[PDB]
């Protein structure tokens, strides 16, 4: 019947990256979460009028199994580069994700967009002509994002889909 | 009727319940939210006893009390004043004669003395489980000292007296089974000949037995400490989580090295036969419940300069092709087969520890610490549940022993195993691709011919075991 | 997978801790350390079916006598254990027997009489009284050691086994 997107977020971790797929899946108007429950990275939505399932694969607190990044990279259509907006080196370690997407892919135009999340009050040190700069200079859309009042994090899944359709 | 309780102007455990303290799940009730006194109350109540709860606050608590507070807060809930004498007991008092003191003696009995006691095994259990409060803190480690060692009176005395003990005992700080182990296995590699040990000159099986050993030892390392928090993703994640992430270590070692075996063979002969091996003692992991194991042979497989190798995977039996197809399988769909397979079988096992990690802190990441009741902030005490059911189910499968024998070269070759050299990540992990694209180049480049680099025969001994008189 | 709950008692020092810790770690406690209450977790497959076993240990000494209707209310079934060296305890039996049936206000409880330290040569009370009183009540008798694991799985899955059948 409808399309199944399979989506996976990537980036540096300790920094926030799975209030963003939480933010979505979520229950949005209660604050709550069990992740381990059968179908809490499963949603259907309509984008664009159009009623899909997303299937979002977050391995959140697994980045030092390094060697499996393949492995869990290759079962995605499209992917969210997250880095933290106060964290210079998550952002510097998106070049190396999307290299590595790439060869997973073994295509050089994977649907793929650019994500910077705010996780706290402290402050910030990317800034948004920074990370415009750098998507532009890949061809991906930007989205930034709120870890607290879920704002951006609609914009960031829609934006990937329509990027997949498009491809 | 009801025992009548202290006034709660001096006994701060004797408030009434009140949605504005506590909050229930909808036969003992499970809490949902409460403040950090009603959390202790029913931590030690004198109703019922609730081992799981003592378990799941003394792994959690730390997110919502300090360590030296709970002591403070405990040692408060212990000194419980008793009620003074009845009309009954004055009036027979005032005749010379000695009260029956019926409320006092029921009230010592049905409220001080369990209340007490379950005080103590909180403390009994905080210094056996959760010791290391006191490793980290030499004050708090002095004042539990001196709490149990002043306890008062023949009721409490025999496990005052084996509290004390058991925290001199842990200052300072052997199994048995059903038959023997299997006799360890050697192929072309013999006894004592560490120079030659590889992985095609071991035994297939005796490397996955080693291995296991080895891996099974890491996984029953991590202790909760290591866990709650998220603190092995933090910045002080080498001081807080040494046990986990010299686990996780190991398992990416080993499938870098599975890795590299695999495209520094550039004979393709040669390199069918070492990817053949591989899915046997893959065959043996999962024979041995070892799902760590198992992971970081599919790892290996779906690596990117080794899943491209179709030349290679062609000329794999149709058996070990089906193998690895279901150990892959395994993984799919967020690990739903696996899941249910872990939940199957008979222990020993060594579990994946990934999937754990993501779902702890997926919990901590999205629930929220206090809830607004009232005007009033509870604890959410849900949360913390949650969070206690995961290292619950982790502890379990820590208790069983493997009834394999130990192979000390075999163990330490494995030990030192270091595929990465002194190369980065990055150099490395380019390195193995630009190997895999050396040896069976893109279409339409020609396969070229290597030569071959082993002298001893490839033939696998198989994973069957042997067993001579 | 079915989850059990089993509950050990009997008198303090007869190796309750012993027993459930061999079970669980394969490991036997010299130490005496007088036991609140503790409990433990198992995952094991059992007849062909597996299931997770909740064991409740329980305290012997008889200053906690007062505070049992709260643990014998949740069991399931009970292995009621003695020490085949020491006459008090198998004549303490009973005791725990009556009290189960009472709070849980059935006849048709699941237990197995357990008389352990069966590794020691100098025994007082004699296999055939055990199960005469094993008899009266309907439940097997199942004889171990906590420290050489003789009948320590047996005693503790056939427990199971009642349960299941129960
Ligand atoms: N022709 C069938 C069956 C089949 C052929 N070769 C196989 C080897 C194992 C299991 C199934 C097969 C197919 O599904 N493919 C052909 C290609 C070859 N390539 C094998 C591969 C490399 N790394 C892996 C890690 C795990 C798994 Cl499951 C497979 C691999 C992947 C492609 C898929
Ligand atoms: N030889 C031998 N000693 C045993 C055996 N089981 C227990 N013991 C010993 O008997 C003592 C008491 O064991 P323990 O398990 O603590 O008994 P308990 O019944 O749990 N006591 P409590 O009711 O106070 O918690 C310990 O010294 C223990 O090593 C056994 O099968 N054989
Ligand atoms: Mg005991
Ligand atoms: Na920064």
């Amino acid at each position: 019947g409808m399309t199944e997107y399979k989506l996976v977020v990537v980036g540096a971790g300790g920094v926030g990256k799975s209030a963003l797929t939480i933010q979505l899946i979520q229950n949005h108007f209660v604050d709550e979460y069990d992740p381990t429950i059968e179908d809490s990275y499963r949603k259907q939505v309509v984008i664009d009028g159009e009623t899909c399932l997303l299937d979002i694969l977050d391995t959140a607190g697994q980045e030092e199994y390094s060697a499996m990044r393949d492995q869990y990279m290759r079962t995605g259509e499209g992917f969210l580069c997250v880095f933290a907006i106060n964290n210079t080196k998550s952002f510097e370690d998106i070049h190396q994700y999307r290299e590595q997407i790439k060869r997973v892919k073994d295509s050089d135009d994977v649907p793929m967009v650019l994500v910077g999340n705010k996780c706290d009050l402290a402050a910030r040190t990317v800034e948004s002509r920074q990370a415009q700069d750098l998507a532009r200079s890949y061809g991906i859309p930007y989205i930034e994002t709120s870890a607290k009042t879920r704002q951006g994090v609609e914009d960031a899944f829609y934006t990937l889909v329509r990027e997949i359709r498009q491809h | 009727g009801q025992m009548r309780l202290p006034s709660a102007d001096v006994y701060r455990f004797a408030e009434p319940d009140s949605e504005e303290n506590i909050i229930f799940e909808e036969g003992i009730p499970i809490i949902k939210a409460g403040t950090v006194i009603k959390l202790i109350e029913r931590l030690t109540y004198h109703m019922y006893a609730d081992p799981n709860f003592v378990r799941t606050f003394l792994t959690t608590y730390r997110s919502f009390c300090k360590p030296q507070e709970l002591l403070s807060l405990i040692i408060e809930r212990f000194e419980i004043p008793e009620p003074e004498p009845t009309e009954a007991d004055r009036i027979a008092i005032e005749n010379g004669d000695q009260p029956l003191s019926a409320e006092l003696k029921r009230f010592r009995k049905e409220y001080i003395q369990p209340v007490q006691l379950r005080v103590l095994n909180v403390c009994r259990h905080w210094v056996e489980h959760h010791f290391y409060d006191f490793e980290r803190d030499a004050y708090l480690l002095q004042r539990m000292e001196e709490f149990i060692g002043t306890v008062r009176g023949k009721a409490m005395k025999k496990w005052v007296e084996s509290i004390t003990k058991i925290i001199q005992r842990k200052k300072i700080a052997n199994i048995t089974f059903q038959s023997s182990p299997p006799t360890v296995e050697w192929h072309i590699s013999r006894p004592g000949h560490i120079e030659t040990f590889d992985l095609l000159t071991l035994h297939p099986i005796e490397i996955a037995r080693q291995l296991t050993l080895l891996e099974s030892d890491l996984y029953r390392a991590v202790q909760p400490s290591e866990l709650v928090g998220s603190v092995w993703t933090k910045e002080d994640k080498e001081i807080n989580s040494p046990n986990l992430l010299k686990m996780i270590r190991h398992t990416t070692n080993l499938t870098l090295w599975f890795e590299k075996c695999i495209v520094e063979t550039e004979n393709l002969e040669e390199r069918v036969a070492v990817v053949s091996r591989i899915i046997e003692i893959l065959q043996v992991f999962q024979e041995l419940n070892n799902f760590n194991g198992v992971l970081e042979v599919v790892s290996a497989m779906n690596s990117s300069p080794v899943y491209r190798l179709d030349h290679t995977f062609e000329q794999i039996p149709s058996r070990q092709k089906k193998i690895l197809e279901e150990a892959h399988e395994l993984s799919e769909d967020h690990y739903k087969k696996y899941l249910a397979k872990l939940r199957s079988i008979n222990p020993p096992c060594v579990p994946f520890f990934g999937i754990y990690l993501t779902n702890i802190l997926k919990t901590e990441e999205g629930n929220p610490e206090v809830l607004k009741r009232h005007g009033k902030e509870l604890i959410n005490f849900s949360k913390r549940r949650k969070v206690a059911e995961i290292t619950g189910e982790i502890q379990q499968y820590q208790n069983q022993p493997y009834c394999l024998r130990v192979e000390s070269d075999i163990k330490r070759f494995f030990e030192n195993l270091n595929p990465m050299g002194n190369s980065m990540e990055k150099e490395f992990t380019d390195y193995l691709f630009n190997k895999s694209l050396e040896i069976e180049p893109r279409n339409p480049k020609p396969l070229p011919r290597f030569p071959k680099k082993y002298s001893y025969p490839l033939k696998s001994p198989g994973v069957r075991p042997s067993n001579p008189r």
